[PDB]
């Protein structure tokens, strides 16, 4: 009876599709999200902070610790299980 | 010669009545007249039909409106339905 007018009505149909829900999620996870491994926080001190640079840090991740633990047990040959059970 | 002037002569006796003149007609018993001039004149027009196209009814066409002027409770319906629609597109 005349000319249909559906060419220009996503003004309103921007908000029920299924890729706005998306559209409006993935836009918030972007804007805050640092941009070059800023922030890293790499200096880290707290107490023992040499140990947190070469072991403790996990770059090494090895037997290294446990081997400081068992030779503190060495040195502490003549405190615990000499001059004591 | 004479036997084409007699009967070019009867060609104006016999027929000069019929056509050439309006005395009726003297061989025939019906009548000349009451046919052609008066009942066939509207004879063409009693072929076709009359006071119709004969006259020709010169009629005014009838005139058709647009969609009664009345846009606001179809255009938001329109355009609402152009939301089914382009959901659907």
């Amino acid at each position: 009876v005349s000319t249909l007018i559906p060419p220009k009505v996503v003004s309103s149909k921007n908000i029920g599709s299924a890729p706005n829900a998306k559209r409006i999620a993935n836009v918030v996870h972007f804007y805050k999200s640092l941009p070059q491994g800023p922030a890293p926080a790499i200096k880290a001190n707290t107490r023992l902070a040499r140990y947190k640079a070469k072991y403790f840090d996990g770059d090494n991740a090895s037997g290294k610790p446990l081997w400081h633990f068992a030779l503190g047990i060495i040195a502490f040959g003549y405190s615990m299980e000499y001059y004591f059970h | 010669q004479d036997l084409y002037l007699r009967e070019l002569k009867d060609t104006k006796l016999a027929p000069s009545t019929l056509q050439d003149a309006e005395g009726n007609v003297k061989p025939w018993n019906p009548p000349q007249k009451p046919n052609l001039p008066e009942l066939e004149l509207q004879g063409p027009e009693a072929l076709k039909a009359y006071t119709e196209q004969n006259v020709e009814t010169a009629h005014v066409a009838k005139e058709s409106e647009e969609g009664e002027s009345e846009p606001i409770e179809e255009d938001w319906l329109v355009l609402d339905d152009a939301e089914e629609t382009k959901e659907s597109h």
